[PDB]
């Protein structure tokens, strides 16, 4: 089988959409084109493939008539089309459902649309008649729930945006949709419009949902003879006994390091969406620190968010190592330490006031495949603490798809920050932005990108440690390995979201793979790169640490978790690779 | 042989591990499917079924074994585990550990045990289960009542005040004999007046007046 | 405070339309004043026969917009009396 | 559980005077049976 | 050393690291 009688084009220019009931649909694909491109009376006479050609007609106007309900000016519009365009079924079709479409969003939910083209070959040209019956006016009677066996029922209904009792919106139903999805609760949403039995104005609407089961909180103890006892443990969750309150509380007890966290917050403290919550805190590591924070937040329009909260933070150091950078900390404080003595503490009370902004327009809670994400967060000290200084971060994702089907998509990731000192002091280096690991840049080992301390004498290790740690041999300043963090940071990614052709069904909606290339860099201010000429100069930020590789995610029944391999190719002294990365996202 | 499989079967159900008389009886379909006591199996793994709570082979099973005898001697204990087997559903560990309030929850497989307990009552009035059938059925009219009466609360809270009306309305034509139904009133009450319907707020208050303690 | 908190609109009720209204006249049938204005999503259910057609908007940082209609009907179908508040108090 | 056994009697609303109650449905109708036999725990539901 | 009872449900113990999940 080929194809036969092609004139006004060559087969090269058809047989490209071919397989060569398949054969069915690229007949029907191949007179669909030709409808598109003004060949009114093409058609296929049998197959063996016989074709007949026509002419390309010309649109001449569309004419609509029919019981209209008003709107006539929304309908002409749509039917606007500028004369000379060709004839193009497609066309037909897509005013025909945009007319369906705007009638649904006036609560016309059956509409009966139809149209008939009058060909006239004397002149090649087309002229559209449109008979459009938008019948009755529906009102939704019911809305009903199933599937929701954990849930409450007080959480769908909060997330719609079609009241009972009111007529029907098309577009008002999908948006229900839309936000069931952006809750990050469910496997699937579908809808159901069930017209009903007593009534021929009246549908209900109908909503299935599948929750995800979530939380997976863990515990567990190592022990031994030679490591003792050391303890972890911790519940979190998204959904707790499906009342829609987030609850995480963590933590850990061993010999060497102590703390816990606790973080409670009610998305819907009002009914229009207030939103409040808060969480405390407390890490003691042999420096110990400890604190609380309350944040109220809400709504401004459907797709921005506003927060910000109040707490406090209590730091404690001791026995701190003679560094450069925490030196020069100390200094700007008021600070007088002796030239590598050990001995040392300092301790502050810092009050702090925190900020933020949020967009969020994606389609999905954890797999999202259009839309894009901001989240911008501000933090500042507040008179009557010790430390005065401000903090910025910033956080986008963008998810643009490829294909139809939304298996080619890419994916742009970006984060920049900054903060500095208020009065001409200092930021504190406990403070500091790291970066490195598979929250950021893939491939290298977690906090290793940045400037690293330089040490300059007495201590208690005094023989065990490296000979500029040992105060035998540490007669002068030397470079090391131990990052310190700096004081602005940016991170990029480009990421490419692809088809897994190597998984079975029961993955198609719990694997996503993915291509992606890594770039960021982390860099210091207020560094004196004079008096510190003989060690790299920290001040320039041109020192970016790149790194490329393939990674795939997986919501596993234990929930989610990444497994990437990256190679870099942008490396600088004083780094450390790391190539095969494994961790529980439980983020993005 | 048979004889020591039904033995054993026997003697698992009386007391230890179910899941080993649950392999009794699967020996049993396997090796005679077509015996003289084939429909002692068939009831006995229903039963089993029921006990380890595997309800979804507890419901195939029935409906099995229904289709296989549209009628029976013992018909009515089949229906009665249907009732049994759809309430047991409606429920979850934790949330009865935590005290959490199930009655907001999709009301569904209570509908479905209440149509089964409703078909078995009428059918068979002189059965043995008839008391407790009766008792079920009260409970889940007032559970029922209950998951309308959240909802109507939550209209309430948003302002949907003819979605709170005509939810009560229903309420009072499907549930007009519950606690639920009384506590609804002053809803009603209110809906009627944040909307300027006098009438029927004092229609409403007569009611509540009338069938006040 | 609430001022600047975002507020979804909220429609309640049967949609009115003056060009509907001014058609309704006594002596219709239920089935033709149905027909034209549409099904009741009101009515008084404790023995009387009477329908309410309740227009009601709150767009979001708005007041309330109300029309009220009620339609009085004899115990033959025939509508005996026509009540219409175009707004609340 | 057997909190079933614990649940609330059921008792009918009275109209005031003058006024007609909404007529109700037939469904959900418990008809009126004399009530005899053990229930709960007290029912042997294993088979015949 | 190691079993599940159920879809995420899983305890190990392995001297030892005794650790459990559950899912909810």
């Amino acid at each position: 089988i080929n194809i036969v009688g092609n004139h006004a084009f060559t087969t090269d220019e058809l047989i490209s959409h071919f397989q060569l009931q398949k054969l069915a649909g690229d007949l029907e694909t191949l007179r669909s084109y030709y409808l598109d491109r003004g060949y009114a009376r093409f058609n296929i006479d049998s197959t063996q493939v016989n074709i007949t050609e026509g002419d390309q007609y010309k649109l001449s106007g569309v004419e609509v008539s029919g019981n209209l309900a008003g709107h006539s000016a929304e309908i002409e519009q749509l039917t606007k089309i500028e004369p000379g365009e060709l004839y193009n079924g497609t066309k037909v079709t897509k005013m025909e459902d945009d007319i369906k479409k705007l009638l649904g969003r006036y609560g016309y939910a059956y509409p009966r649309v139809q149209s008939m083209p009058e060909i006239n070959d004397a002149d090649k040209t087309v002229k559209l008649r449109v008979n459009v019956d938008a019948g009755n006016r529906f009102y939704v009677r019911k809305i009903r729930f199933e599937g929701n066996d954990t849930s409450k029922d007080a959480v769908l209904r909060r997330e719609m945006r079609q009241m009972e009792g009111a007529w029907l919106g098309s577009d008002l139903v999908d948006q229900g949709k839309e936000r069931l999805n952006r809750l990050g609760f469910f496997e699937t949403v579908d809808t159901d419009t069930q017209r009903v039995p007593g009534s021929p104005d009246q549908v209900d609407v109908v909503y299935k949902v599948k929750e995800r089961n979530t939380g997976c909180f863990n515990f567990g103890i190592g022990y031994g003879t030679e490591s003792g006892v050391s303890f972890q443990a911790g519940v979190q969750q998204d959904n707790w006994l499906g009342t829609g309150y987030a609850v995480g509380i963590n933590g850990t007890k061993n010999d060497y390091q102590t703390y816990a966290e606790l973080s409670v917050t009610n998305p819907y403290f009002t009914v229009d969406g207030v939103s409040l919550g808060g969480r405390l805190f407390y890490n003691d590591f042999q420096n110990k620190s400890y604190g609380t924070d309350v944040t109220l937040g809400f709504p401004i329009n459907e797709y921005n968010s506003l927060r910000a909260g109040l707490g406090y933070v209590h730091n404690s150091l001791s026995n701190m190592q003679p560094q450069v950078a925490m030196w020069r900390y100390l200094y700007s404080m008021g600070e007088h330490p002796s030239t590598s003595d050990q001995d040392n503490s300092f301790k502050t009370d810092d009050f702090t006031f925190n900020y933020g902004w949020t967009y969020n327009k994606l389609d999905r809670g954890y797999f999202p495949t259009d839309g894009s994400r901001v989240n911008l967060t501000g933090k500042v000290t507040i008179p009557g603490s010790d430390n005065e200084y401000y903090k910025v971060t910033l956080d986008t994702a963008t998810y643009v798809p490829i294909d139809d089907d939304h298996k080619w998509v890419v994916l742009g990731r970006t984060r920049w920050g900054y903060g500095d000192g208020l009065g001409g002091k200092e930021m504190p280096f406990y403070e500091n932005f790291y970066a490195g690991g598979s929250s950021t840049v893939r491939g290298f080992q977690s906090n290793t990108i940045g400037p690293k301390a330089v040490y300059f004498q007495a201590s208690n290790y005094d023989p065990y440690d490296y000979e500029c740690a040992t105060q035998d041999g540490a007669k002068d300043l030397c470079k090391s390995d131990d990052a310190v963090g700096g004081n602005a940071m940016a991170v990029a990614s480009l990421e490419f979201i692809t088809p897994t052709p190597f998984i079975s069904d029961k993955y198609a909606n719990s694997v996503r793979t993915s291509f992606f290339w890594d770039m960021g860099t982390v860099w210091d201010t207020n560094w004196d790169s004079s008096q510190y000429s003989g060690y790299p100069d920290y001040s320039d930020p041109s020192n970016i640490r790149m790194s490329a590789g393939i990674a795939l995610q997986w919501m596993s029944p234990l929930g989610p978790l990444v497994f990437s391999y990256a190679q870099p190719f942008k490396k600088y002294d004083g780094d450390k690779a790391e190539q095969f990365q494994f961790n529980i996202g439980k983020t993005w | 042989p048979p004889n020591e499989i039904y033995a054993t079967a026997q003697q698992k159900l009386q007391d230890g591990n179910w899941r080993q008389a649950i392999t009794q009886l699967e020996a049993l379909d396997n090796r005679y499917p077509f015996g003289p006591y084939s429909q002692q199996v068939q009831l006995d793994l229903i039963y089993a079924y029921y006990k380890n709570a595997d309800l979804p082979l507890a419901q195939a099973a029935i409906d099995r074994f229904i289709r296989l005898n549209p009628t029976h001697p013992n018909i009515d204990y089949v229906m009665y585990m249907r009732g049994l087997t759809n309430m047991a559903l409606d429920d979850s560990a934790l949330q009865g550990f935590f005290g959490v309030d199930r009655s907001d929850r999709d009301p569904q497989h209570a509908r479905a045990a209440f149509s089964d307990f409703s078909k078995l009552v009428r059918g068979y009035p002189n059965s043995q289960y008839t008391t407790d059938a009766t008792k079920r059925l009260v409970f889940l009219k007032d559970r029922l009542a209950k998951y309308e009466y959240s909802v109507a609360e939550y209209y309430t809270e948003r302002g949907a005040w003819v979605a709170v009306v005509n939810r009560v309305e229903g309420m009072l034509r499907d549930y007009p004999d519950t606690q639920a139904t009384r506590d609804a009133l002053p809803l009603m009450e209110n809906a009627y007046r944040q909307m300027q319907m006098n009438a029927q707020a004092e229609k409403v208050a007569k009611i509540i007046a009338a069938n006040s303690s | 405070l609430e001022r600047v908190v975002y507020r979804p609109d909220i429609n309640q009720g049967n949609y009115l339309t003056a060009n509907d209204v001014s058609k309704i006249r006594v002596g219709m049938t239920q089935q033709q004043v149905a027909y034209a204005l549409g099904t009741p999503l009101m009515s008084d259910p404790f023995g009387t026969n009477t329908w309410f057609y309740v227009f009601r908007q709150q767009p979001g940082h708005e007041g309330v917009t109300q029309q009220t209609l009620t339609l009085t009907f004899n115990s033959s179908g025939v509508l005996t009396n026509i009540d219409n508040k175009p707004a609340l108090s | 559980d057997e909190a079933y056994l614990e649940a609330a009697p059921l008792a009918e609303l009275h109209a005031p005077a003058g006024m007609i109650l909404p007529v109700t449905s037939g469904d959900y109708a418990i008809p009126v049976t004399n009530g005899s036999g053990a229930v709960g725990k007290a029912l042997d539901i294993r088979p015949p | 050393l190691n079993a599940e009872i159920r879809d995420n449900v899983r305890f190990g113990l392995e001297a030892v690291n005794a650790n459990f999940r559950y899912c909810f």
